[PDB]
């Protein structure tokens, strides 16, 4: 159940798991995340910039838990220490590359754990 | 004792910069979100600033500012002492007023009529 | 005028794209009236909403599950 | 004297005899939760979610409709009581999908905002959910009737105030659906209108759809110009964008309405538009100048040109502070010549105390009248809610209007009277019938619209109007004083422009060619360079680039109606001041702020600087201007009515045929109407 | 009524409500107004006259010790016409009870300090000072405890917005570190949580 | 799938180091001036 | 020039202004019947002072303020600036 | 008014408790200028205590003079000793920051009406 680096998961074969439904904005309690949606041209809604600060961050598990479609995921990976105060923003096509470098990780330990939660 | 009566207007200098004369304040009733009904938003005179410049912070896009008052809300309770606060403070103000609805005549039953207009179907 | 940030940084980007990568699931067909889509797996994925299929010419994706569901 | 003591929770109040256990229990401050009843629509009982426990009885009654007796314990908080709104709001949410991520009503929803409050704690069903299907409506209103509780508030809408009888119920038992039957196209004035009235997420936006929850959105009350009446809105800023805007319910005007043009045309405030001054390139190139360049270009004509070589139109939708900047200094250097972009004949008054410029019988008069005459007018696609004011006091009461000129669909039962200028003249005399029933009136309302006043034959329509006007008031009058002759207006910016001390109608410069003309009018085409003279210069000022800013020598930007604290007058003389929303993008500035700094870098130097300074400005010239929404009794126009016979000017030959499509013109009118693509795209699927 | 619900009891409810009948009865110069609290609390309302002597009839005695001070703290108010609320709190070593003390005041009227009653309100007097301004009288050491040598807002008030106007930063134009007006990177978005229909009917105002 | 080939690094300046920036289109989009005929 | 107009201002009760509401009766439909050149301006409430301004002269302003004339006074007192 | 005062009671001994500060202030000029190492010209830091106090003296009420002896005489205990690192007094001599326009025109080039 460790907490550190962050991840968006998507679906088998990809959907993006995320549906900008806008709570793991809302009950961050440092105002990290910073999200603006529009109708993608489908008709179903995604985001379009996802920013998460990692100083901001002050690593509650706040998102981790609010996500009603199980999507955005402390992912257990302390792997940092960047040079530049210009990198630790986050965008949005980080994430998923930040998500995708690994899934065998994450889904090993969120089927361990969701029978408790 | 030494309770020393006369008058004289309180008004309180010093402590903000120069955000006295620059700024006027404004007292509002705020009225209900329309997409719901709920009245319980209504019922507190409330007072809030003046709005400026938002610009683009250009490394993401965030709404970055100067203009440090932009998020107070105070809560007063009436009129009375709506205005008493700006004098003390000493900003200037401009008031609104609260509005309340027409009493009104609605009655079920009306709906049915043998020469009147209001006759509705459809239900 | 903003391109400057990346000049010898090589600029990481996704590679790449569910903008459109529904389309190459063979949509799925029943002959019922409605059926349940709990997609992805029990107590994971969005929650379970009951998609109506009558009509041209699909479900419609559940709103939440992307994957194109039809009859 | 007429009234019952009735008790609520042990405690006495005091109610007519015939009004309803809610509004007494609203009286002492409580609110039932109410689903099925909203105060402007009519009343049902079919959720029933108001369930009082009267106190002394075995059963349960509806609190929305029932007469309240002789004086009751109306015991609100009870053991029986709160066992009935739980059990009811369990029943609907069974039978209802399992959205709020995605739902757009995910910050108000009456399911949501009742069923932490009062109802359950947790779900028995277990399986189930029926899920009927969507369809279309406009492309104004997404329509998801998943959702739907059923509670036939938007039905009992269409058959109400927006009288397109279009909706209905269609079916029996749990098998019914809402929408229309066929797969007609519901469209009108007000038809967005029903997204607010919808309470729960099956009606929403189309434009707005899936951009931000309510919790974040900056209200900051304004109101609104495209209109005569104006407005009562709130914008929603999120980051310094405007995303969507509602009613405010102002008890008067917008009643808690509001017109379908003025909520779905914010787009073209920030699609095309200017952003910074312009240098002459002397072709047809127009370029791009740095802020210090074109002040006193400009400002080097003004000494040059004396007399009345210099002028301006204005018309449209700037302020009443930025044109007195404009007055002050066209006029310190003595050369007025200057007028509106709307034609309105002058004869023997018009400027001076304007005896029926303003609509002399209010909003709130309406609903008093009982014989409401109306000529030369279309008055559904302008100003529309004063149009549905009639289409309620038709109803709730009787009314009888008749109508000249041009038949249209008016959505009650009027009469077309006659179709010439020459009924006017026929109805000064007795004849052609109703021809009495204005003599045999109590409190008579005889509206002339400003449709047919800009015609050539003007101020004869204008005077034969006055004299039945004048033909009325001196049999009895009424009873009583109550004004009888008033007029309306299609442009929103004219009453507070005319009484500012301004002419009516370009003749002036439609005479004589002066050389330097300053456009803020300026996209009705009026005046074009070819009805000028030659090539001489023409300095724009404005927001949009529509037509006039590519025919323009050096163009200055400005703030258009959300970017600056203003001043506008409706057609009652009310002054509603609008507030900053967003601060105006790139070098646009404030209007009335680069006329100091073209006075200051010229000559003239005006004693005033701030906008309070400004406002006193205002105060001299006219004192009404800062009595923020009040409506005194002034007449004073037996005098001028006598004095507006001097003019015998005659008829025409011409129907009075307003410009107004089946809907078409509706759309597309001012400026902010041209530029917004969603007017552009809800006008071809009309054609279609 | 159930599980998950506290219980209560009546021992304390009638003793809290029946040994402080009487602090309103032998002292009534200065006690204007005393409630009980519903869990088993005491709040005695004290015209601020009274600072000194309420307390000092605390202080010693033999049917109410309260010989220590818990907490000093101040609250203010706007829309009171008197703006600040001081809240004295002490505490029954003898006999395991809590009685708070609520003074009124305003800005310009002095209080009254308590620094002779009790020595623990030392610096509990310094502070309030600098966060709010209420100038406590005779105070034997005032200072500036908590905040910069800069500051004149006393912040912790309404009028205060949550950030400063003095953020601050570095320079090498000589050597120092050099104060500017404040400049954000962020709005500090504003939410808006407070949703209709009046959950709470006890606790109702009147109907006006 | 969409898993990566064998891993990857967090370099400071590698030369990469992924340099971060927007995701929006612009908001007013301004009006362009009419051509150079007239 | 001068002049261009007047501005006629007034209350509309507190009736110490009521030489303009004599005066519109008796001298505005035979006033205005001469100068069909000069658009006169009438306003609404001052509520105290009923002044009457003149501008002319490259916009100066030139303010008389009858408080409580007859209803002659008014008659008189306004070619005091219209013959000038 | 009914409220009791803090020292003073009526304009006469707080218009010469003002006064007496100011001799302390005048005499503590030259000496922070070399207790602090800091390197300017002595009459400036006089220029700016004559400076400070003109600014309030639009005050015609008792007990507000008094609040501002209380703020007036508390800078006496930091400044006289040493417990500002030269860095707070110096706060007081707007070196770095950009002056600003005061004069209409040149406020239209740059900035939405501050
Ligand atoms: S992870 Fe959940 S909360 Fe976060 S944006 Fe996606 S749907 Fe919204
Ligand atoms: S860990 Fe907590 S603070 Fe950090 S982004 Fe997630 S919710 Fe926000
Ligand atoms: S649209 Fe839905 S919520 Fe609105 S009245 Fe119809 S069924 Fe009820
Ligand atoms: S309409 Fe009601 S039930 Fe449906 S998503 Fe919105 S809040 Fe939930
Ligand atoms: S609750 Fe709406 S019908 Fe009674
Ligand atoms: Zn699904």
């Amino acid at each position: 159940r460790f907490r550190g680096e962050h991840a968006l998961r998507r679906y088998p074969s990809g959907e993006e798991r995320c549906i900008a439904c806008k709570l793991c904005e809302a009950v961050c309690p440092a105002q990290a995340i910073t999200i603006e949606a529009e109708p993608r041209a489908d008709g179903s809604r995604r985001t379009t910039r996802y920013d998460i600060d990692m100083t901001k961050c002050i690593y509650c598990g706040f998102c981790q838990e609010a996500c009603p479609v199980d999507a955005i995921v402390e992912g257990p990976n302390f792997e940092f220490s960047t040079e530049t105060h210009e990198e630790l923003l986050y965008n949005k096509e980080k994430l998923l590359n930040n998500g995708d470098k690994w899934e065998a990780e994450i889904a090993a330990n969120i089927q361990a754990d969701y029978l408790y939660r | 004792i030494t309770v020393d009566e006369k008058l004289d207007i309180t008004t309180i200098t010093g402590v903000p910069e120069e955000h006295i004369k620059t700024r006027k304040a404004r007292i509002f009733v705020p009225a209900r979100n329309n997409m719901q009904s709920g009245v319980n938003n209504t019922k507190k005179w409330k007072m809030e600033f003046d709005t400026r410049e938002r610009w683009e912070n250009p490394l993401m896009g965030w709404a970055s500012t100067a203009d440090p008052l932009s998020n107070l809300v105070l809560t007063f309770s009436t009129k009375e002492d709506a205005v008493a606060f700006a004098e003390k403070n000493g900003w200037s103000y401009d008031v609104e007023e609260r509005k309340v609805p027409k009493p009104k005549s609605k009655s079920y039953g009306a709906n049915f009529s043998w020469n009147k207009r209001t006759r509705v179907s459809t239900k | 005028y903003r391109k400057v940030r990346f000049v010898g940084r090589q600029k990481e980007v996704n590679e790449n794209f569910a903008i459109d990568l529904i389309a190459e699931q063979p949509v799925s067909q029943v002959g019922s009236r409605v059926i349940s889509c709990d997609g992805g797996g029990g107590a994971l994925g969005h929650p379970r909403v009951y998609i109506n299929l009558d009509k041209e010419t699909k479900t419609g994706t559940c709103g939440y599950c992307g994957l194109q569901f039809r009859q | 004297s007429n009234l019952i003591e009735v008790f609520v929770d042990g405690q006495s109040v005091m109610v007519e005899p015939g009004t309803t256990v809610l509004q007494a229990c609203e009286k002492v401050g409580m609110q039932i939760p109410r689903f099925c009843y909203h105060e402007r629509l009519s009343v049902a009982g079919n959720c029933r979610m108001c369930l009082v426990e009267i106190e002394k009885a075995p059963k349960v009654v509806a609190a929305c409709a029932m007469p309240v007796m002789k004086g009751w314990n109306i015991l609100t908080n009870s053991e029986k009581t709160k066992k009935a709104r739980e059990g009811v709001m369990e029943f609907l949410l069974a039978n209802h999908p399992l959205d709020c991520p995605i739902c757009d009503q995910g910050g108000e929803c009456d399911l949501q905002d009742q069923s932490m409050m009062f109802g359950s704690d947790r779900s028995r069903f277990l399986e189930g959910k029926r899920a009927v299907e969507d369809k279309n409506i406009g492309p104004l209103v997404k329509t998801i009737m998943t959702r739907c509780i059923q509670c036939t508030r938007c039905i009992r809408f269409a058959s109400e105030i927006a009288g397109v009888d279009d909706l209905g119920t269609t079916g029996r038992g749990n098998d019914m659906q809402v929408g229309t039957y066929i797969e007609k196209m519901f469209m009108s004035e007000l038809s967005g209108n029903i997204i607010d009235i919808c309470p729960v997420g099956a009606l929403t936006s189309k434009p707005y759809a899936f951009t931000a929850r309510p919790w974040e959105t900056r209200k900051t009350e304004s109101i609104d110009v495209m209109d005569a009446v104006g407005s009562n809105i709130v914008v929603s800023t999120r980051t310094g964008e405007v995303m969507r805007i509602l009613p405010r319910m102002h008890e008067d005007i917008n009643e808690e309405w509001i017109s379908d043009k003025t909520r779905f045309a914010y787009d073209g405030l920030k699609r095309q538009r200017l952003t910074e001054p312009m240098v002459r390139n002397e072709k047809g190139l127009l370029t791009h100048t740095t802020w210090e360049d074109a002040l006193s270009r400009v400002a080097g004509m003004l000494q040059s040109f004396q007399g009345n070589d210099v002028a301006a139109i204005a018309g449209g939708l700037v302020d009443a502070e930025a044109l007195i900047a404009l007055k002050d200094l066209l006029n310190r250097v003595d050369s007025d010549t200057l007028c509106t972009e709307e034609v309105f004949p002058t004869a023997g008054a018009g400027t001076d105390l304007r005896s029926n410029y303003l609509l002399n019988t209010t909003i709130a008069g309406v609903e008093e009248a009982d014989v409401v005459l109306l000529v030369g007018t279309n008055p559904r696609f302008e100003a529309p809610l004063f149009n549905a004011r009639i289409r309620k006091s038709w109803l709730h009461n009787d009314l009888k209007v008749a109508l000249i000129g041009s038949p249209v669909d008016l959505t009650y039962r009027y009469d077309h009277l006659g179709d010439s200028p020459k009924i006017l003249q026929d109805i000064a005399s007795g004849s052609h019938p109703f021809s009495q029933v204005l003599q045999e009136a109590k409190k008579p309302m005889v509206i002339l619209g400003s449709s047919a006043l800009q015609r050539n034959d003007g101020a004869a329509i204008l005077a034969a109007v006055s004299n039945i006007a004048q033909k009325i008031r001196t049999s009895s009058g009424v009873t009583g004083d109550w004004k009888v002759m008033n007029i309306l207006h299609r442009i929103a910016s004219q009453v507070a422009a005319l009484d500012l001390g301004y002419k009516p109608g370009v003749e002036a410069i439609q005479k004589n060619p002066p050389k330097m003309l300053f456009l803020l009018g300026a996209d009705g085409g009026c005046i074009t360079r070819q009805d000028l003279p030659k090539d001489c210069f023409i300095v724009y000022q404005g927001h949009h680039g529509d037509v006039g800013a590519p025919i323009a020598d050096v163009i200055l930007p400005g703030a258009a109606y959300t970017e600056k604290s203003a001043t506008y007058v409706n057609t009652e003389g009310r002054a509603q001041q609008t507030k900053v929303a967003v601060t105006p993008p790139g070098l646009a500035r404030e209007d009335w702020k680069i006329i100091r700094a073209l006075s200051e870098i010229a000559g003239m130097t005006l004693p005033y600087d701030t906008l309070d300074q400004v406002r006193n400005r205002l105060e001299e010239v006219s004192p009404n201007l800062v009595r923020y929404d009040d409506v005194e009794g002034a007449n004073y126009f037996q005098q001028a009515s006598e004095l507006s016979k001097l003019v015998n000017q005659q008829l025409l030959a011409d129907p009075l045929v307003p410009p107004q499509l089946t809907i078409k013109d509706f759309y597309m009118t001012d400026s902010i109407s041209r530029a917004s693509q969603t007017m552009a795209k809800c006008v071809k699927a009309v054609t279609e | 009524t159930r599980p998950t619900v506290r219980p209560r009891n009546d021992v304390a409810h009638k003793q809290l409500s029946a040994f402080g009948e009487y602090v309103a009865e032998i002292l009534p110069k200065y006690v204007q107004q005393v409630q009980v609290s519903c869990f088993n609390e005491l709040e005695i309302c004290i015209h601020p006259d009274g600072v000194i002597p309420v307390l000092t009839f605390l202080r010693d005695h033999s049917n109410a010790q309260f010989k220590s001070l818990a907490d000093l703290t101040a609250v203010d108010i706007p829309t009171r016409q008197n703006r600040f609320e001081i809240v004295y709190n002490l505490l029954s070593l003898r006999f395991n009870s809590r009685i708070r003390v609520k003074t009124y005041t305003d800005e310009l009227t002095p209080i009254e300090s308590s620094v002779p009653v009790y020595k623990a309100a030392n610096w509990y007097e310094r502070e309030i000072w600098d966060m709010f301004g209420v100038f406590f009288a005779n105070h034997p050491d005032l200072r500036r405890i908590l905040t910069d040598y800069g500051f004149e807002g006393h912040p912790f008030r309404k009028d205060f917005p949550l950030s400063g106007y003095v953020e601050l930063r570095y320079d090498d134009e000589v050597k120092r570190v050099v104060a500017e007006p404040v400049e954000l990177a962020q709005e500090f978005r504003k939410f808006d949580l407070n949703s209709p229909w009046e959950a709470f009917p006890a606790y109702r105002q009147p109907p006006e | 799938k969409f898993i990566w080939t064998n891993h990857k690094f967090n370099l400071s300046g590698t030369p990469q180091q992924y340099v971060p920036y927007s995701t929006t289109r612009k908001k007013i989009q301004e009006w362009v001036p009419p051509s150079t005929p007239y | 020039l001068g002049l261009r107009e007047i501005r006629i201002h007034l209350c509309q009760r507190s009736p110490g202004s009521q030489g303009v509401r004599d005066f519109i009766e008796k001298r505005y439909v035979e006033l205005k019947k001469a100068n069909p050149d000069l658009p006169i301006l009438i306003r609404e409430c001052s509520d105290v002072q009923p002044k009457l301004w003149a501008r002319y002269a490259f916009g100066q302003e030139k303010n008389v303020s009858l408080n409580n004339f007859s209803a002659d006074q008014v008659t008189r007192a306004l070619e005091n600036v219209l013959s000038s | 008014t009914s409220v009791k005062p803090i020292f003073s009671r009526d304009m006469n001994e707080a218009k010469r408790r003002v006064r007496e500060l100011y001799r302390a202030w005048y005499r503590e000029v030259p000496n922070t200028v070399h207790l602090f190492q800091l390197d300017i010209s002595v009459k400036q830091g006089r220029d700016k205590v004559r400076e400070m106090f003109k600014k309030n003296a639009h005050i015609t009420d008792p007990r507000v003079v008094d609040l501002l002896v209380i703020k007036g005489k508390m800078e006496l205990e930091e400044t006289i000793k040493v417990w500002k690192q030269r860095t707070h007094v110096m706060r007081f001599f707007h070196e770095t920051e950009a002056p600003r326009p005061k004069d209409f025109l040149s406020k239209f080039y740059v900035g939405h009406d501050p």
